[PDB]
């Protein structure tokens, strides 16, 4: 919910343009004059002043004027809470922006409540099982991963996957991305079998999309290697996400002792 | 007087920074208007070339 | 000559301010002309790509 | 006449100065001048161009001393960079002369106008229609000074160009013959002005109803016949002529002639 109004569009791009060229001496004053032009007409407490302040704070983020950027975003959220009301998407967008600024400075705990309030705002407007609520749960999981809150990471990624897998298709990359992230969280907890099953699920859907339903012949890539451990190969290296899975599960078979299985999986990933 | 001079020097510098930023943007905006007016003259030619081609096709089919 | 210095600073501050406000006025007007042109170039790009497809539709 | 890169800014200045947004126009000009000296240096055709634009905005404001100074500086740059006897130099002299005349400095504007006419003649040719427009303008500067002989010479030269280079039906020709006749009336060259008026009326009549024959006599010739007692041309120049020749007939005692000519003009 970060819609930039028609008027500010050109000036906004010009700001971004100058702030990318590292022409801060031009960008900051353009922002500052635009703010005075906005209060002349609209008054401080306005959605456009809030928009214009958020832009400047991101220019102060680029400069590493982190205290200025934080203050500017607090003022912007304050305007957005009056004008647009609390529990507004613009209010959610600002809290996420403020949490991203805090995480950057390593203030992960400080960024945690902001992220939690925004997810609460997202759930109210979009619905509990909305795909954007899933993107928020994923972001809140990263926040906990950085704090080493292993259990919290698993809960958040588990909630996210619930939304992704049911609301979107199984073939969706967001689903595979979550299952790989959650499996990683499991590996940290020592929930090896849980992560292994997750990897297998990924590989099995990939295989099914390529070569229809799994029957007697046309067994998946993993199932071919696990059978190889007792003694041709058609495997598609379509996605980078599918390689991470192949490499991961391979290493996991090396831990199990199923070395030939780890090998063939490594080879398919190499191919 | 000294306090007043200091404040005027601060304000003069702030004003100068803004004036030069505004001059930079104004120059860039003129060049974008010139690039656009030239590009619209190109497109106006392309549209009136195809408008004549509309009649040329109908004379055959 | 603190008084002489103040007078000069006030003159320069006013000159600067007049120019800043004139530049701001022009910049705003220039943005509106860029917006009117970018919108007008979209109508024309749409019109040209509509007739480019109509070229093939007539030939068929 | 304006260089490529300056074109947009120049229009923007004219637009703001026309809207009467002087507070915008003057500073835009002033900043552009500093941006031009940064790169080019004071003595440059672009600084000269930019200064001429500003002094014309100062004319509109009635900052006449500023406008004069600015134009003197611009002509000074134009003499170095473009050289003396350059059209840009001629344009500036005309500008300074128009500014002087407005203030009533007619004598001061007189040499400037004379130098520009000299430049015009060199580049365009002695009998060019723009040389005629210049001679007319210079003739007007002498009229304001009350230099009757000078006015007659300049309007006589202008008419020579107009009448030969352009057609007889041209309005510039009738305009000059009316202005020159007026100058004659001031000198007391009554018969000369009378003949001039008659010439105007006679060409007008001929364009409308072919060549003058026995039956088809002009408007004046009909009134001169009326004085020995027994038209509706929507041209404003042709009315001035009718009224003026009537005024002459009124002074000549040929009142019926003054009357019919006044009436035709009324119609």
């Amino acid at each position: 919910g970060y819609e930039i109004p028609a008027r500010l569009r050109t000036l906004h791009n010009l700001v971004i343009q100058y702030a990318s060229q590292g022409r801060y001496e031009v960008a900051v004053p353009l922002c500052k004059q635009a703010l005075e032009d906005l209060e002349k007409t609209s008054g401080h407490d306005h959605p456009d002043v809030a928009t214009m302040l958020n832009i400047l704070a991101l220019v102060y983020r680029d400069q590493n004027k982190y205290k200025d950027a934080a203050h500017l975003l607090n003022d912007a959220l304050a305007i957005r809470e009056k004008t647009l009301g609390k529990d507004h998407p613009a209010v959610a967008a600002t809290l996420n922006n403020l949490a991203v600024l805090y995480g950057k400075r390593g203030k992960y705990k400080e960024a945690e409540p902001l992220c939690k309030r925004a997810l609460e705002i997202r759930e109210k407007v979009l619905g509990k099982f909305h795909p954007d609520v899933a993107k928020q749960l994923s972001n809140l999981a990263l926040l906990c991963q950085n704090q080493g809150k292993a259990e919290e990471v698993e809960y958040y990624y588990r909630r996210a996957l619930e939304i992704y897998a049911t609301r979107l298709g199984p073939d969706d990359p967001n689903v595979a991305k979550t299952k790989n992230n959650l499996a990683s969280c499991y590996l940290k907890q020592g929930k090896y079998q849980d992560a292994e099953t997750l990897y297998k699920e990924i590989l099995t859907r990939a295989h099914e999309k390529e070569f229809g339903s799994v029957n007697g012949e046309n067994k998946p890539i993993w199932m071919h290697a696990e059978e190889r451990e007792e003694s041709y190969k058609a495997c598609k290296v379509d996605s980078p996400t599918v390689n991470t899975t192949l490499r991961s599960l391979g290493a996991l078979y090396r831990r199990q002792g199923k070395l030939e299985a780890a090998h063939t999986l490594e080879d398919c990933a190499s191919r | 007087m000294g306090k007043e001079v200091g404040n005027l020097l601060l304000e003069n510098s702030q004003l100068l920074e803004t004036k030069n930023a505004l001059n930079v943007v104004k120059n860039d905006l003129i060049a974008k208007v010139d690039q656009l007016s030239g590009e619209q003259e190109v497109l106006k030619g392309e549209l009136e070339a195809a408008k004549q081609a509309k009649v040329k096709l109908e004379n055959r089919i």
